[PDB]
RNA sequence: CGAAUCGCCACUUCUCUUAUCUGGGUGCUCUGCCCGCCCUUGUCGGCGCCCAGUACCUUCAUUUUCACAAGAU
RNA sequence: AAGAUUAUCCGCGCAAAGCGGAGGCAGUCCGUUUUUUUCUGGGUCUGCCGUUCGGUGGCAUGUGCUUGGCGCUGCCAUCUC
RNA sequence: AGCGACGUCGCUUUUUGAUCCUUCGAUGUCGGCUCUUCCUAACCUAGCGCCGCAGAAGACGCUAAGGGUUGGAUUGUUCACC
RNA sequence: CAUAAGAAUUGAGGCACCAAGUGGGCCUUCUUCGGUAAGCGGAGCAGGCGAUGCGGAAUGAACCGCUUAGGGAUAUGUGGCGUCAAAACUUGUGGGCUCAUUCUCGAUACGUGAAAAGGGUGUUGGUGGAUAGGGACAGUUGGACGGUGGCCAUGGAAGUCGGCAUCCGCUAAGGAGUGUGUAACAACUCACCAACCGAAUCCACCGGCCCCGAAAAUGGAUGACGCUUAAGCCCCAUGUG
RNA sequence: AACGACAAUGGAAGUACCUUCAUUUCUUUUUUUUACGGCCAGACCCAACCUCGCCGCGCAAUUUCGGUUCAACAUCCUUCA
């Protein structure tokens, strides 16, 4: 399949990563959005400690070269995926070079399709539907992560136009509904038409 | 809105066992995730005990005693006709069809597809109202463009002299048309 | 996994409630008061459309069972504000040093403590309304009231915490501005 | 092992690395942030350092020691005339920071 | 001639050596908002409402629908 | 990027709906109409006619500035394009 | 409070021992000066809890290592010590 | 050589000539000595390693598996089947427990911080007692009075700093008095019960999983990621029904 | 016309490039690929490995209280027993 774009609203982080990991591995440029609704387990406290501790390390002489913390929600995930990928593989790297993720969602591109999410990666589906959990943006907020506000704005816009579009479709789709009907049961009979039971 | 309650004498759907999609009804719930189920189907479903993970209740709930007999069951549940009622449920379509789909052949298929093709260009777009409605971008646009080409025709670009020249041009297309086919 | 299940709500009478979503929207005399609950969804089943609503569970775990109550009560209290409102009485209390509190209205200003130190100020959040009342021997008295106890209270408890003191012994410390009656605005229907 | 007494180290971790650094034209690591209530207002000016001297002006404050005194103080003088406004710029904040969106001209 | 990247797609096809795009939102608490309701009014059971789900587009104009020319060199 | 939009335009308007605004003329090469709706086009060459500019000059004026010079605009006219 | 006997388990390793793995065709012995950074079992600083804290003062504990944390004298020192 | 009743083996046995290379070992199940100890010392047995690699234990002389012609084809070993990384993201066909602001829930045998004591109404499941519908248990409600200091120390306690005390009545019950303390009286309280109450509840035990307990020097490592309707822990299964 | 995350040369593997060797060759000759007794292995499809014996089933029966209902009764049986 080409040009792929997956919607990360409510997706279980690790699993989604891994899953994708294999995907990337098997080779394909795939894309994530609604990344902010990627999910982390339980409590912000918990999420912080982990990040904090991660952030906290150094490369003592030149701390500037151990780990960097692009604190985009995207960047978290992807990096995870790198982690779940074997980085130092020259191949994986190229693999990486393939891979695409944007935080949020640059719009125009979802409109006749884009219905796409990935199996196990459905966080409620993964998580017990009664266990506690925490959301990615919230984490990235917790570590600051700049655009959040902006992102919001952007989101609202996106929805609107999408709605606009949507209404428009809404209109046609009735016409589209209106697609016959009429003479259409004069599908055959010899050599067993049950198009009537089939798709009709 | 959480609602299809298991209620002994509820009709449940076999969801992934081999014994999937036979039918039967609750003859017990053996607790947490298991059922005791029964049917009149001569070969599957006898009285089975089946996992609840695997089942879907079908929204036909009858009355019958919790923990019960085939014979009683067979007839009251026959009398309940819910099989039929369930039979009429729409959900059902594709999957009884699925089994079918497996076993079609090409021609059939082509027709089947063709059905929609038949409709396609023929009963939506076609016509004239809804294609005066959205319409298709070209239509919509041609119409709209036509208001923006009331612009030439009608209006403030164009067409009071130059379209007269367009008339000259129009024939010019035909002058070449005639010529070009005449070689 | 062991079945609690999740769901919705119990009820009384003259006050409308959401009955839907995580959110109870309670509407009565004093308006409408509404709350959105998180994991707090639990075996509902409507018993009358307008007249009976309960949520008193079938199976599940230990921890679950508690919540059920805690949930009703609070929404009941959503009803309470909406019906009979909340009225908190506070009195400033002091002996060695006189203490003064006024109410800006939009905010509450607290003066004098220990000769006064800082000025304690609390902005009056919504519907906690604040009255310094004094006639009728209303007395060093603030009155917080409105139709959300939790808020009326929260603001209140906050106040008790606004009148804290440290260093040099509770056995000589007392003075501060303390809760004197947490109630309803009245009895009402 | 630890060394024998305290004090604190020399110098502050940031200006570092200490370079004969680039772009020597006036790096301005931020700017104020908008109040619509305030009239649109320009927020800076570029100028030339001229030099210093000392100035006399009066003291006072609420309860300073040197209140009510005339004071003499060092001051700077900076050469100034006008900058001329030559364009208008919009950067827009994108969830990746400012990216210029447009530039407007002198003619 | 009885397989043999094959001749296509395609230096203006490219996120990649071969379906278009079926598009927007949300919760578990809903197969249509679905809905609504009724009912020993419950765990409900029943009934109702609506079109809406009933995921889902594969390009001759067909191929609802006769049908027809042309491989082999 | 805006629609599964490449056609004589633009502007405006979520968006509707809609709106407005939208030069000409002759001469010249090449040739289609077709992401399912141009519709004579395409295409350059010229010519020919005119907002703008561009330049020329002048007259005022506004503006602004040094070792009274430097710097720039109005309008007018000219000039040219 | 604060202790904590008698017990009796912990815990640590900036002690000291034990052990000789490694190191003898080589890993430059003391101390100290300098200088950094780090650790926390926080002395001071921020803020909480206790007090056998009235005030007063201290004490006890938490949360806290971001911040701070000396001049001499004498003494190679170390330690010691005014 | 039968029993009537009780081997197996025996890819030879017999038998010998003569020369090397070695004498520091080290590791282990098991036993065991010295000493607190020690990856310590020091023996006993077997096995290794040494002197081998292959395959497994993210990492390892000696742990697991297994030893080796050269190959080929096949299947297993140990070990796996979330992803990094082959294999059920185990579902059809499957079970619990467990949630863990810890520098942080935990999680491969060997393995080796297995923190220890020692705790914790975290959860999770016993056992012993119960009381228990003639009413138990909570929550209430009413009363907790009277014959009477029954009393003694006693500055001052008639029930009540303190100490020996204590029966009747009324009853549903109410102590010759549970506290609080006017120096003592008083008062204040409820222990004692009915009434309410209406169902479990009450006590002790129990042991389980789970947490506190739980502090040192470079950034930091269940391998890494992460995983928690697990990819934990434990359990079974790959299975009809 | 050789290449470069950064160990370095290293194994193994294959491709690319190659300067490459040596071999064999079609109008009855080679070459890659189909195909083929009996074979010569491996995998699918149905049959059955028996059987004494419970188990049960049925009946009745006792004990044995549960779903229906607003509950009781029906419905001593929902049923376990």
């Amino acid at each position: 399949p080409d040009i792929i774009v997956i919607d990360l609203k409510d997706h279980v982080l690790g699993r989604a990563a891994a899953i994708v990991a294999k995907q990337l591995l098997l080779g394909k440029k795939i894309t994530v959005v609604r990344c902010e609704k990627l999910t982390i387990a339980g409590s912000e406290i918990r999420n912080k400690i982990k990040y904090l501790q991660f952030l906290r390390k150094r490369k003592l002489s030149n701390p500037k070269l151990g780990p960097f913390h692009h604190r985009s929600p995207s960047d978290v995930f992807i990096r995870t995926v790198r982690s779940m990928l074997p980085r130092y593989t020259k191949r994986g790297q190229r693999a990486l070079r393939q891979l695409v993720a944007y935080e949020g969602v640059p719009v125009n591109v979802v409109r006749t399709g884009g219905r796409v999410v990935i199996p196990k990666a459905q966080r409620h589906n993964c998580y017990r539907n009664e266990r506690r959990f925490t959301v990615l943006g919230n984490m990235c907020k917790h570590v600051g992560w700049k655009y959040s506000d902006v992102v919001e704005k952007l989101e609202a816009a996106r929805i609107e136009k999408s709605g606009r579009h949507h209404k428009k479709m809404e209109k046609v789709r009735v016409a589209w509904k209106n697609a016959r009907k009429e003479a259409l049961k004069k599908m055959p009979q010899k050599n067993v038409e049950v198009l009537k039971k089939f798709g009709l | 809105v959480k609602a299809n309650y298991i209620r002994a004498g509820r009709l449940v759907r076999i969801l992934r066992g081999p014994r999937q999609n036979r039918v039967g009804v609750i003859v017990d719930i053996v607790d947490a995730n298991r059922v005791l189920v029964e049917n009149p189907c001569e070969q599957k479903m006898w009285r089975h005990v089946q996992n609840l993970k695997n089942v879907e209740p079908l929204k036909f709930c009858v009355s019958i005693s919790r923990n019960c007999s085939t014979k009683a069951l067979k007839e009251a549940l026959e009398s309940k006709k819910v099989l039929e009622k369930y039979a009429a449920t729409k959900v059902r379509r594709p999957h009884r069809a699925k089994k079918a789909f497996a076993e079609s052949t090409d021609f059939e298929r082509y027709q089947l597809r063709v059905a929609k093709r038949s409709r396609a260009y023929w009963a939506r777009k076609i016509f004239d109202e809804n294609d005066k409605k959205n319409p298709v971008s070209w239509h919509k646009v041609a119409l709209k463009k036509l208001l923006k080409n009331a612009k030439k025709v009608d209006s403030t670009p164009a067409a009071k002299k130059r379209v007269e020249k367009a008339r000259a041009a129009r024939k010019a297309r035909l002058a070449a048309g005639k010529s070009k086919t005449k070689v | 996994m062991k079945i609690k299940s999740h769901d919705q709500i119990t009820f009384p009478e003259d006050v409308t409630v959401s009955v839907k979503d995580r959110i109870v929207t309670v509407k009565g005399k004093r308006g409408t008061l509404t709350k959105d609950l998180r994991h707090l969804q639990l075996d509902f089943r409507v018993n009358k459309k307008l007249r009976t609503f309960t949520a008193v569970r079938w199976f599940g775990n230990k921890i679950n069972n508690s919540t059920i109550n805690t949930a009703l009560s609070h929404v009941r209290n959503m009803i309470t504000g909406v019906t009979k409102g909340f009225r908190f009485k506070v009195r400033f209390a002091y002996a060695h040093f006189p203490i003064s509190v006024t109410v800006e209205n939009q905010l509450v200003e607290i003066r004098n403590f220990l000769g006064e130190k800082r000025v304690r100020r609390q902005v009056v959040a919504d519907d906690v309304k604040v009255y310094r009342t004094d006639a009728a021997l209303v007395k060093d008295e603030l009155v917080l009231e409105g139709n959300d106890l939790e808020q009326v209270s929260r603001e209140a408890a906050v106040m008790h915490q606004l009148c804290l003191v440290k260093k040099k012994d509770i056995r000589k410390f007392l003075d501060g501005i303390y809760v004197q009656t947490k109630t309803n605005i009245e009895v009402d229907e | 092992s630890h060394c024998k007494f305290e004090h604190p180290r020399h110098g502050h971790l940031g200006f570092l690395p200490r370079k004969r650094s680039r772009q020597i034209r006036g790096r301005a690591r931020s700017f104020p942030k908008d109040d619509p209530s305030q009239k649109p207002h320009l927020t800076s000016f570029m100028v030339y350092k001229a030099g210093m001297t000392h100035i006399v002006r009066d003291v006072d404050r609420p309860g300073s020691k040197v209140n009510k005194k005339e004071v003499v103080e060092p001051v700077t003088i900076l050469e100034a005339p006008p900058m001329v406004v030559v364009g208008i710029v919009g950067y827009r904040q994108t969830p990746v920071g400012h990216k210029t969106i447009g530039t407007v001209w002198a003619h």
